[PDB]
DNA sequence: GCATATATATGTATATGTATGTGTGTATATATACACATATATATATATAT
DNA sequence: ATATATATATATATGTGTATATATACACACATACATATACATATATATGC
């Protein structure tokens, strides 16, 4: 989609916007089950990643 | 009411350079070419949305 | 006729203290102006008539 | 000679769409600047001094 330059800040509304997980992540995060569960039961997320 | 009045007749004759002919150069949104206004090939674009603004200014002319 | 002296006035240059940021997004809500048509409604403009 | 019967295009309005915008708190700890003023040096000059 649209997503600026340098020279415009500003993104636009999310009705023109299309995404997916880059292969970065997949460069620099892996082993995610080992990720340390958040103290909160309905904090489905971890505490963080690795 | 008087004093009102008074407000009205002195903030409303004051100021300079009024030479009022474009208080706003174009519009905010509008892109200025630099040959517009002069004999050129000078073409104007109506696109429709601000969210279309992005890439506009980059590969232009 | 000429030394001179100092006085204050204006450059000037810095150093004060403020004043406005907006930053950069997050966060909260709200507002805006148009195109697509029939169905009433209303309200006031004209005729006439004795 | 104006009261009134009446007729007709004004005002929402419905839902769908398609797009905008806006006031604020958050806070450092600087960034840029907004003037700004202000005190002091020195120049010239002229009028005193001799």
């Amino acid at each position: 989609g649209n997503f600026g330059s340098r020279t415009v800040q500003k993104a636009a509304a999310s009705r023109y916007i299309f995404a997916r997980v880059s292969k970065n992540f997949y460069n620099v995060y892996k082993d995610t089950e080992y990720a340390p569960v958040h103290q909160d039961k309905e904090h489905i997320p971890p505490a963080f990643y690795l | 009411e008087a004093a009102l009045a008074r407000k009205l007749a002195a903030e409303k004759a004051a100021e300079t350079k009024a030479a009022k002919k474009a208080s706003k150069a174009k519009v905010h949104k509008h892109i200025k070419a630099n040959l517009c206004g002069k004999d050129a090939d000078t073409t104007l674009f109506l696109t429709e949305g601000d969210s279309a603004i992005g890439y506009l200014i980059d590969v232009r002319d």
